[PDB]
């Protein structure tokens, strides 16, 4: 009787950049 | 492939659960579904679109380069114009790129804190009537069916209702 | 420690990379009947220097708080990792 908590995924290859790490794969991203 | 939930004790995401950004996964004797926690997904989406719209709004008053022409005895003024326009384009390029970097890390930390806050909400509701398995799961100690599953997913879990079987099952 | 040092060196390197295209002051000369344009040049160069000084100093301030909170979150995530695996076999003493 587990009620495990988690999050959503795809197989997407959308990549963003942050301050401390590049090539960050994300579920959803918006090119601007 | 800051907060410690996304790529933390919860090791990976769930491909099957596509209704929301965050949700649950119950596995009882009556079935095994992949539900989504609303009013957390909607709050996250509202915050993310609000952040994006603020990034669009703050950049409306950028610098617009216009074409100014000068002759061969106006080379200092031409150099001044070139340096002014290029410096303003460099300033706004730095502003856009650096704002994208900070708000990207803030968005990732926001999703992480949302997942950890959902985890802590379930932890503070179940209390001792469950068992933290360490990966984000709560193995229930009493007999929990869909009726208490929806109350865990709601926020209306009733702690005094279920305490007899947990003590007996422990050794 | 490896992830932390990779993160801080990546942060520092992105700080260096974003500031390659700053403003470079170039010396331009004007005569005594070109004092308005001389003032315009002085104000432009000084305003761009002020803008990039503000950018560098403020970025240093934010990234310093982010680095300190990153080290703090790394220590707390190690503590929470050890608590999660130990379960009830151990006992939190409060000090860590
Ligand atoms: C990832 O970022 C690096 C810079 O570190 C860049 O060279 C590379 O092209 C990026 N990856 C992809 C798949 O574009
Ligand atoms: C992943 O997110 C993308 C956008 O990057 C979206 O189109 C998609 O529905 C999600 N799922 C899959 C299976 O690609
Ligand atoms: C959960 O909330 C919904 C919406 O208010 C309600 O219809 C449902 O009965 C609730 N479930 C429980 C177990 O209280």
């Amino acid at each position: 009787d587990q009620i495990c908590i988690g999050y959503h995924a795809n197989n997407s290859t959308e990549q963003v950049d942050t301050i401390m790490e590049k090539n960050v794969t994300v579920t959803h991203a918006q090119d601007i | 492939p800051l907060f410690g939930a996304i790529a933390g004790f919860i090791e990976g995401g769930w491909q099957g659960m596509v209704d929301g950004w965050y949700g649950y996964h119950h596995s009882n004797e009556q079935g095994s579904g992949y539900a989504a926690d609303k009013e957390s997904t909607q709050k996250a989406i509202d915050g993310v679109t609000n952040k994006v719209n603020s990034i669009i709004d703050k950049m409306n008053t950028q610098f617009e380069a216009v074409g100014r022409e000068f002759n061969n005895l106006e080379r200092r003024i031409e150099n001044l114009n070139k340096k002014m326009e290029d410096g303003f384009l460099d300033v706004w390029t730095y502003n856009a790129e650096l704002l994208v970097l900070m708000e990207n890390e803030r968005t990732l930390d926001f999703h992480d804190s949302n997942v950890k806050n959902l985890y802590d909400k379930v932890r503070l509701q179940l209390r001792d009537n469950a068992k933290e398995l360490g990966n984000g799961c709560f193995e229930f100690y009493h007999k929990c069916d869909n009726e208490c599953m929806e109350s865990v997913r709601n926020g209306t879990y009733d702690y005094p209702q279920y305490s007899e079987e947990a003590r007996l099952k422990r050794e």
